[PDB]
């Protein structure tokens, strides 16, 4: 079967510029089984460029395709941010249906400040059997961090899962969370839960940490 | 318009039949064709399923034909497709797509898709809230944060409202995560200045549909 | 049904009552002629045809109807004169494990004119994309099997139908009607019809 | 229901050519006449413009007849007005009107109207929101008042909303005034009790549909 390597992963530009992305495939396909969707996350795919050469209805006068034979380009006229969401392309010419893997665009913007905020676990979740110690990420725009636990000194790891939301509409920022779920009997023990935050805008590496 | 109606989401046992439908009215032109694709939570696509109404010619993917079925029916115009063996793998999002065709002729793309269905396996539980009050060293002046805990819930028609409702801006809902007994937890935090504590206070408010719930 | 053959049978006339009285109709009309005095009229040419159909389709082969077996297998005019001759194959056209020997155009371009065969196996295009010879989305095949059982309903029963066409043109005539006779009585002032002469 | 349709608004620089349409049904009769009359904020009408589709006989006012120009069009029924020379004086909207007419005979008056043209001729800019936060010496006990004030906007598609929409009564916006340069401004309060104050909080919310900013 015909497998689709989608090469631009990552491509942050800036609104009034011009993008263009790819989607090639291993072997020659037919130039007239092509076909590019848009899927919005949250919401329900739908057509953007049917055959490569045609477009659909609705669609604004600005996704223009190009490229035949074994390699395809998608270029877009001027860069108004409405669509920033991942696109997929689609061969159905032969009997196996292949996809991409996603070429997703994001806002580029200067090197932000991420701010710590530690919370200690509460009386309530102690009496209930639980604990969990929460480092909280905010305003930061590289979407690229790191985070490791500094429990009396040792490296935890493993028990640790973190969780990123989208970007906003009014400066396009990031959010990460961090939850240390622990029990009882390791926390009536150990007493430093420090935060280790490591990013690139941030030269010293701040660390937050209570008793 | 002309849309596609899907089924809403279910919940079924670690291995049973599913059968989910797309009713639709352009396929009584013994044309027609329908696609069922699969998309996990940030995973792409997975395969086609696709089926003719009228002369029946099923063509699957190597991974499928093996567990998978997709039948038709003209009479009424409805899809089906049933699914056997299931096991923890087919947590994702169905959805369905169909081009709008002629009685003699169709198109040459897919035009109109569907709503999508959400199938969940995994056992149920109650929902708790756990207080996440702040503390006095991580304010720098100004500079706030507060939130709560919500775990042990196995679905999540979840909103976040602070102070009743009357608050729009400085709210960040984090997504929910799955951990390695099956339930879920989420995560909220809010922005507010820190010269605002100590005046007026506020709580938060939760909400479980399948089990109305609130704190 | 889409290849359907065609007899000529003339020279000679019409004697259709050897037929065992064809036990199973289940299908018995005549359209513009009367089954009682039918044999009274010379006529010059008769054909048939010869077909197999399913039980919910016995309905469609008459003069105007739509559909897509009175469309793109078998079409008759609205200036037709004949009856309907039908009857069952359940127990003939079916063995074990269903049978498939017959095939059925389902998909063509335009409909068929009153009288016209075609036999083509060509694909069709559904779409503005050339077929190019493979099967694709926007190509399809318009032949399929009809799945016949056994062990089927009264709307899948097998209707072997035979369309006769009388047709009397402008040439001498030839199929006619059969005549009887008397016997010979000598010696007695009666009257006599022969041949011609009376 | 019988109705005429027309365009709707536009903006055009400081002389030009404007095309306004009126598209109706019984425009088919050789016998309908269509009027085109102006009217500014507050002051009454202009003039007549008035054309008989089929033997064309235009009769304009004393003003009128020497920059303006209506057409007709029998074929698919939609009127036309070309005004050239376009200076500082036509902001106004535009109506359209017709009476209901048959195919031998007409009525007698004018029954059918339009709906409406807003044609502005000026710059653009970016819209701004200042604070108007209520002053210690105003409060007479129990009565207070406060409000937003929005600045230096071309287009005035704005709504009022407080409290993220869940304020009904106390609203009291003042239409907008047109400044020397050749910006807008607008004036909205809000009368609320002065034992609220210091205790619940609240910010006012504007909307502008050119630009999408929202405070």
């Amino acid at each position: 079967e015909i497998v689709l390597t989608q090469s631009p992963g990552t491509l942050s530009l800036s609104p009034g510029e011009r993008a263009t992305l790819s989607c090639r495939a291993s072997q020659s396909v037919r130039s007239g089984y092509l076909g590019w969707y848009q899927q919005k996350p949250g919401q329900a795919p739908r057509l953007l460029i049917y055959g490569a050469y045609n477009r659909a209805t609705g669609i604004p006068d600005r996704f223009r395709g190009s490229g035949s034979g074994t390699d395809f380009t998608l270029t877009i006229s001027r860069l108004e941010p409405e669509d920033f969401v991942v696109y997929y392309c689609q061969q159905y010419d032969r009997s196996p249906w292949t996809f991409g893997q996603g070429t997703k665009v994001e806002i580029k913007r200067t090197v932000a400040a991420p701010s710590v905020f530690i919370f200690p676990p509460s009386d309530e979740q102690l009496k209930s059997g639980t604990a969990s110690v929460v480092c909280l990420l905010n305003n930061f725009y590289p979407r690229e961090a790191k985070v490791q636990w500094k429990v009396d000194n040792a490296l935890q790891s493993g028990n640790s899962q973190e969780s990123v939301t989208e970007q906003d509409s009014k400066d396009s920022t990031y959010s990460l969370s961090s939850t240390l779920t622990l029990s009882k009997a390791d926390y009536e023990k150990h007493k430093v839960y420090a935060c280790e935050v490591t990013h690139q805008g941030l030269s010293s590496p701040v660390t937050k940490s209570f008793n | 318009q002309m849309q596609l109606v899907q089924s809403g989401p279910e919940v079924r046992k670690p291995g049973t039949s599913v059968k989910v439908s797309c009713r639709a009215s352009v396929f009584s032109f013994d044309t027609s064709a329908v696609q069922w694709v699969r998309q996990a939570r940030g995973q792409p696509l997975e395969w086609i399923g696709w089926i003719v109404f009228g002369s029946s010619n099923t063509d699957y993917a190597q991974k499928f034909r093996d567990r998978v079925t997709i039948t038709g029916d003209m009479s009424t115009g409805t899809a089906y497709m049933e699914l056997s063996s299931l096991r923890s793998e087919d947590t994702a999002v169905y959805y369905c797509a169909a081009p709008h065709c002629n009685r003699t002729n169709c198109h040459d793309g897919f035009d109109i898709w569907g709503q999508g269905t959400v199938v969940t396996v995994s056992s149920t539980k109650g929902p708790s809230v756990f207080p996440l009050a702040p503390s006095s060293k991580s304010t720098s002046g100004g500079t706030a944060a507060l939130g709560c805990l919500v775990k042990d819930y196995f679905p999540e028609p979840v909103t976040v409202s602070w102070n009743s409702g009357a608050l729009t801006s400085g709210v960040h809902t984090f997504p929910a995560v799955l951990q390695s007994s099956g339930l879920y937890s989420l995560s909220s935090v809010v922005t507010v200045p820190s010269s605002s504590l100590g005046t007026q206070t506020y709580i938060c408010n939760v909400n479980h549909k399948p089990s109305n719930t609130k704190v | 049904v889409y290849a359907w053959n065609r007899k000529r049978i003339s020279n000679c006339v019409a004697d259709y009552s050897v037929l065992y009285n064809l036990a199973p109709f289940f299908t018995f009309k005549c359209y513009g002629v009367s089954p009682t005095k039918l044999n009274d009229l010379c006529f010059t040419n008769v054909y048939a045809d010869s077909f197999v159909i399913r039980g919910d389709e016995v309905r469609q082969i008459a003069p105007g109807q739509t559909g897509n077996i009175a469309d793109y297998n078998y079409k008759l005019p609205d200036d037709f004169t004949g009856c309907v001759i039908a009857w069952n194959s359940n127990k003939l056209d079916s063995k074990v494990s269903g049978n498939y020997n017959y095939l059925y155009r389902l998909f063509r371009k335009s409909n068929l004119k009153p009288f016209e065969r075609d036999i083509s196996t060509e694909i069709y295009q559904a779409g503005n994309k050339p077929c190019n010879g493979v099967a694709g989305f926007n190509c399809y095949f318009p032949l399929r099997s009809y799945s016949f059982r056994p062990t089927y309903g009264v709307g899948h029963q097998p209707y072997r139908v035979v369309v006769l066409s009388f047709e009397l043109l402008h040439a001498p005539a030839t199929v006619c009607g059969p005549k009887k006779s008397t016997n010979l009585v000598k010696n007695k002032c009666v009257n006599f019809n022969f041949n011609g002469l009376k």
